[PDB]
RNA sequence: ACUUGGUUGAUCCUGCCAAGGAAGCACACUUAGGUCAUAGAUUAAGCCAUGCAAGUGUUAGUAACUGCGAAUAGCUCAUUAAUACGCUCAGAAUCUAUUUGGCGGGGAUAGCAGCAGCAACUCUGGUGCUAAUACA
RNA sequence: UUGUACUUAGGGUCUUUACCUAGGUAGGCUAUCACGGGUAACGGGCGGUUACCGUCGGACUGCCGGAGAAGGCGCCUGAGAGAUAGCGACUAUAUCCACGGGUAGCAGCAGGCGCGAAACUUUCCCACUCGAGACUUUCGGAGGAGGUAAUGACCAGUUCCAUUGGUUACGUGGAUAGGGGUACGGUUUUCCACCGUACCGACUAGCAGAGGGCAGUCUGGUGCCAGCAGCUGCG
């Protein structure tokens, strides 16, 4: 049916992790508090499953499958390079590698925005996209793989249109 | 461009039928166009094919939809539904009006 | 009893200073970023 | 130690919990119902007809006057004195008016400096007192 | 896998009271846009105007009759403290339209036609005929 | 606990049985909680909360099984009913009467009265999913779609990039939108709204606070009064 994508914090007001969380929407570029939070919320989802696994022994049936399809995936994600793909190390990874990838960091990577704040511009205004496709959402999470895959939608930017 | 995808020879309503996949830039096919260009690759005539429920994507230029062509007209008169007819080319009286045959002898 | 509500009609009532409009959004929170965390900071 | 721990033993545990449960004041309060026999009805708001206007006065060590409506409910047909908040907010509610009262707030039990009434006026008319302490809406 | 304010001149405790996080009903103030889901259960299983919800014709039974359906679907939680529900078995103690496979072996009414009766109804009386995969 | 518990024989049932009627014994359940009372009790799959263990809720729960059609009670037809948009009577509400007599069961879909803190349209539709049937055609308030609602879930905008002067945010410089408007192509049974394509363009933020728990010792009014305040407290 549905699913609460984000979760809120413990207790509003300390200091330390309100200084802490404006100096990663100040970095990245961001709307609000809570789109931290469901970054926060995707990195415990794959935290408690990896750590279960760790639990099971070396050699079961479970963790053989799910070890294996875990790592996959992050590969795809592009957190995990080939040096530490090896289960314990998705027990590390912050919410600053997850927000990496996402495409409003990607295009400023990119540099075709030129600013963080500007290549969400351009993705909200419809003019980025990806492999012919175009891209009005400013988190896609892009797959390494496809992150080559970076460009300009049409309109203003190739059409020339006013 | 137009793409034909995942084809089958139905011969029970005799038709073979599909899925078309035409990718379009710089966002500008009509359906009339379409059977233009699809009858010319199946040695149809516009009138044997039918193409419906056509979708384009978010934002690019594209658009696939069903469609599907058959040996002479004698598919279309019988085996189509007639909201399809209509379109292309060929109220509760009953619920009031009706149920006086029941209060009436 | 026989007074209530007795010092909010007695206050002298004050026109309020209109403002120009602040930047909504992702603004408010950019402007707070390089306000607060560029300069001077610790 | 203080208590069965044997592998056979798991009657003694149950059954000895359950006990022990009665000594718990909300358990005790949630079972007993023991609630019914209340003016909310174990409703979080009622509404009904003020019947007038009454000054009840704080405790110690706060001297002041509180100003709480007598207020007849609707569906139990009782009365009940009932807070009346912010300044003016008295004059604004008028004589013999419908009314929608919620809690204290405090879940049960008598609040501030006020003692006896466990209940403020949330609505009077259907408009609520904010609007009307605020005046961005009216009373004819 | 988290703490902090409140008994004292100050202290360390027991100890609750508050604060704090979540949802689920209701009240409030405020509001560009999109998709999707739900909405008279809580109290009165209280009461209901009007309209409509279960009918059914094939090249092949003859408006009706005849055949099947209407015991499902929909709504609600008032009864019910285990007899219901669940989960294991069991019929060697049973019934079963429809499907499916085996084995078998002439006369009398309905519409239609006519004469009447009620303030009223999707009530009918009485006579004059004729149907069958109905009835014998 | 008196058909209450066993036994032998019968009746009855679709069958088995105290299901019921006979004769013969006097048994059964209970501190491993019988029996009785209460429930703001339909049961279950499950839902909310959580580090684990648990704990609260479960009308609905997009399903499963049970029960009920204003309240009991009885019965015909049928493979199947103790049916209720079938019948019968009584009772309680309601209504008609030409005063003789009758008529009706929305806990089906809308809608109203009442109840209360509390819950939508008397619209369009058989095309989708399926169901009934003599059946590819008929019919379906099952079902599907719009319409109203800050109830709930996800997504998401309120601008951006330059550089002049005042201490890097407080007349310029240009850009880029969608909110919205108007066509047409898709879309669906039909609208709406969506998804495209082209042309018009220099109104979009509150709510809650600022002793401590958990951002001012600013200026003005008030003077244990008005008032705030979950708690401690403030005046």
């Amino acid at each position: 049916n549905f699913s609460r994508t984000f979760k809120k914090p413990m207790r509003p007001y300390e200091k330390e992790r309100m200084h802490k969380e404006l100096q990663v929407v100040g970095e990245y570029g961001l709307k609000n508090k809570r789109e931290i939070w469901r970054v926060s919320y995707t990195l415990s989802k794959i935290r408690h499953a990896a750590r279960e696994l760790l639990t099971l022994p070396e050699n079961d049936s479970k963790r053989i499958f799910e070890g294996a399809a875990l790592l996959r995936r992050l590969t795809k994600l592009g957190v995990l390079d080939e040096s530490k793909q090896k289960l314990d190390y998705v027990l590390s990874l912050t919410v600053n590698d997850l927000m990496d990838r996402r495409l409003q960091t990607q295009v400023h990577k990119r540099a075709l925005a030129n600013s963080v704040h500007h290549a969400r511009t351009l993705v909200s205004h419809r003019h980025i996209s990806v492999e012919n496709q175009l891209v009005n959402q400013p988190a896609f999470l892009v797959w390494k793989e496809s992150e080559k895959n970076i460009k300009y939608a049409d309109t203003s930017v190739m059409t020339t249109e006013k | 461009s137009v793409h034909i995808r995942k084809y089958i020879v139905n011969k029970l309503l005799d038709r073979k039928q599909f899925v078309i996949d035409m990718q379009h830039l710089g966002a500008k096919p009509t359906r009339d166009e379409i059977k233009d260009e699809v009858a010319s690759r199946l040695k149809a005539n516009k009138d044997l094919v039918v193409i419906f429920g056509l979708e384009t994507k978010f934002g690019g230029g594209h658009t696939t939809g069903f469609g599907f062509v058959y040996d002479s007209l004698d598919a279309l008169k019988k085996t189509e539904p007639k909201h399809r007819l209509i379109k292309a080319g060929l109220r509760r009286m009953r619920k009031n009006a009706r149920r006086q045959k029941v209060k009436v002898w | 009893l026989a007074q209530a509500g007795k010092v909010r009609s007695n206050t002298p009532k004050v026109a309020k200073m209109d403002k120009p409009k602040e930047v909504r959004g992702r603004a408010r929170l950019r402007k707070i970023y390089n306000q607060r965390f560029l300069a001077v900071n610790p | 130690k203080s208590k069965a721990c044997g592998r056979l033993a798991a009657r003694k545990l149950r059954l000895a919990h359950k006990s022990n449960l009665w000594a718990s004041n909300a358990y005790r309060r949630s079972l007993g119902t023991s609630i019914y026999k209340t003016p909310l009805e174990g409703t979080s708001m009622a509404s009904g007809i003020v019947v007038g206007k009454v000054a009840v006065e704080a405790k110690q060590p706060n001297s002041a006057i509180r100003k709480a409506v007598r207020v007849q409910l609707k569906k139990n047909s009782k009365v009940v004195t009932a807070f009346v908040p912010r300044d003016g907010s008295l004059r604004l509610i008028d004589d013999n008016d419908r009314v929608l009262i919620a809690g204290m707030g405090r879940s049960g039990r008598s609040v501030g400096d006020l003692p006896g009434c466990r209940f403020k006026v949330i609505k009077v008319a259907g408009f609520s007192l904010l609007a009307l302490w605020l005046g961005k809406k009216e009373k004819p």
